[PDB]
């Protein structure tokens, strides 16, 4: 089914005796070549160290919120240790962050 | 004819006989 | 058209879900375009 | 940055394949994207520098076989529909 185009035309008729005439068999399709990837060069790690590494967290009544934006994050390292008992993520693949 | 006036998998097949046919 | 999946673009769902939950917003964005095809080729062959 | 070439892009998440075309669309004071009736990002406005890339979808095409009846004789011409095939 993917010699020639005639063995195509015999394919989609499902038989080995084809008529005269025009048949349509599949699509043709352009692949691209390379996977350009461009992304702003401001590189500035956000520091996950005090809302990580920190000395005191607020009472459940009084979370703490902190903003985050500006960031060439590192998930990895965060994904590597195995210090901390629980991560689950809802609505994104935690590999894929 | 003058009283007379995309790229997602869809096309438009051109008709067999031409308008100087016609 | 969403169809009740969380995205309209099936890229994203393939770029944000890991693969073994991704079947069922696909599932729903497939039945979706299924039924408006079907619709869209019916309507034809009538004005056919 | 390369164009004229169908490939896989990546612009702060937008990711799509066609070729980016370098094209005067308007003047894109403060809009980033070019939209179009559907859900299309048709313009581009680069990350790192500032120019409107135009994106075009890859060549689509359907394959036909003219054939005589197979009795006849062996010999097959193939068309591509709607492909200015100077690219094959
Ligand atoms: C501050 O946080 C960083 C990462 O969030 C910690 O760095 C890692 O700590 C583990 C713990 O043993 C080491 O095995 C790794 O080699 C460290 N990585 C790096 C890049 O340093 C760090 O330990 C934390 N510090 C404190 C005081 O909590
Ligand atoms: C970094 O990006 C800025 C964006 O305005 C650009 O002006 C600058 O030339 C870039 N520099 C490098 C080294 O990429
Ligand atoms: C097909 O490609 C050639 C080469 O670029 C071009 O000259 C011609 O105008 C194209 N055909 C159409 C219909 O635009």
């Amino acid at each position: 089914c993917a010699l020639d185009p005639l063995s195509e035309t015999k394919c989609t008729l499902k038989s080995f005796t084809v008529e005269k005439g025009i048949y349509q068999t599949s699509n043709f399709r352009v692949q691209p070549t390379e996977s350009i990837v461009r992304f702003p060069n401001i590189t500035n790690l956000c520091p996950f160290g005090e809302v990580f590494n920190a000395t005191r967290f607020a009472s459940v009544y009084a979370w703490n919120r902190k903003r985050i934006s500006n960031c060439v994050a590192d998930y990895s390292v965060l994904y590597n240790s195995a210090s901390f008992s629980t991560f689950k993520c809802y609505g994104v693949s935690p590999t894929k962050l | 004819f003058n009283k007379v006036t995309k790229f997602n998998g869809l096309t438009v097949l051109p008709p067999l006989l031409t308008d100087e046919m016609i | 058209s969403n169809f009740g999946a969380i995205s309209s673009v099936l890229n994203d769902i393939l770029s944000r879900l890991d693969p073994p939950e991704a079947e069922v917003q696909i599932d729903r964005l497939i039945t979706g375009r299924l039924q408006s095809l079907q619709t869209y080729v019916t309507q034809q062959l009538i004005r056919a | 940055l390369v164009k004229n070439k169908c490939v896989n892009f990546n612009f702060n998440g937008l990711t799509g394949t066609g070729v980016l075309t370098e094209s005067n669309k308007k003047f894109l004071p403060f809009q980033q994207f070019g939209r179009d009736i559907a859900d299309t990002t048709d313009a581009v406005r680069d990350p790192q520098t500032l120019e409107i890339l135009d994106i075009t979808p890859c060549s689509f095409g359907g394959v036909s076989v003219i054939t005589p009846g197979t009795n006849t004789s062996n010999q097959v011409a193939v068309l591509y529909q709607d492909v200015n095939c100077t690219e094959v």
